[PDB]
């Protein structure tokens, strides 16, 4: 239920240095 | 992984490592679908041409990892395998076709900040986010660069290594190599024109490709590194186990056992 | 260059 979510990024609303250019992709 | 980078803390918690008991040797990457499941690339267990052929007690799993070397006392979680799951159909003779197992763990594993579950894909994610440009996400303790004579330095890394990619067309995919591709794979990586590198790379096999859900915030496991025709070269794409067409193999395993 | 883990596992 809770896969996927990283508790320290997701969890906390923290984003990771490349995570951004995933999204900018789609 | 070639031309990737050091990944931060927490990053891939679902990220798993294969090691050898005897003798101690980094076998695989894998990953964590659940506390007691892990998904990894069959040729990491079974490949008849290199003779290997290892047993549940062969091996152990150790998850929540960063260094490749360390033993991270108090961080990392060494686990047993109960029973390994390869799948029926799976083809090491020509072309790594089904290239996928699962291995269900002695005991469950404790999930923290550096350990948890990845998620599986479903028609609607596989379908909205395995499309030609979307870039994917490749982890792993990997070699940095083709294993060749001439190189000079250190080819391994010390903690694990990240690096996107885009997915590349079927058809440019099936025209670079004359390995023969099914549908069972997908490729990724930059095509000449876009003049970037970035790859994975030997000892990177069975580590998962995943991917961000806009429409939900998760991650998605979409593939599995499986092979390449060397690693980072020009006018080449590393191919990967399309996870989302093998789904019903894995859910029928998880759910008899 | 792997460190020694618990022999336990081992
Ligand atoms: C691998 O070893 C197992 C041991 O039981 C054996 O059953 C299996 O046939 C072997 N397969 C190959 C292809 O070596």
């Amino acid at each position: 239920a809770d896969c996927g979510l990283r508790p320290l990024f997701e969890k906390k609303s923290l984003e990771d240095k490349t995570e951004r250019e995933l999204l900018e992709s789609y | 992984i070639v031309e990737g980078s050091d990944a931060e803390i927490g990053m891939s918690p679902w990220q798993v490592m294969l090691f050898r008991k005897s003798p101690q040797e980094l076998l695989c990457g894998a990953s964590l679908i659940s506390d007691r499941w892990v998904l990894t690339a069959a040729h990491c267990l079974l490949y008849p041409p290199w003779d290997k052929n290892f047993t549940e007690n062969d091996l152990l799993v150790r998850i929540g990892k960063h260094s490749r070397t360390r033993y991270e006392r108090n961080i990392e979680k060494i686990s047993m395998l109960e029973k390994i799951y390869i799948h029926p159909r799976y083809n090491w003779r020509e072309n790594l076709d089904r290239d996928i197992a699962l291995m269900k763990l002695k005991k469950p594993v404790a999930f923290s900040d550096y350990i948890h579950p990845v998620c599986l894909p479903d028609r609607e994610t596989a379908a909205s986010l395995l499309q030609a440009g979307y870039k994917g996400r490749v982890t792993g303790w990997g070699n940095l660069k083709e294993t060749w004579t001439a190189n000079v330095g250190k080819g391994q890394p010390s903690v694990l290594q990240v690096v996107n990619l885009p997915i590349v067309e079927r058809p440019v995919c099936k025209d670079s190599t004359r390995i023969r591709i099914t549908d069972n794979m997908f490729c990724a990586g930059y095509k000449p024109d876009e003049g970037k590198r970035g790859d994975a790379c030997e000892g990177d096999s069975g580590g998962p490709f995943v991917m961000k859900s806009p429409f939900n915030n998760r991650w998605y496991q979409m593939g599995i590194v499986s092979w390449g025709e060397g690693c980072d070269r020009d006018g080449k794409y590393g191919f990967y186990t399309h996870v989302f067409r093998l789904k019903k193999w894995i859910q029928k395993v998880i759910d008899q056992f | 260059d792997f460190e020694e883990i618990p022999e336990e596992y081992l």
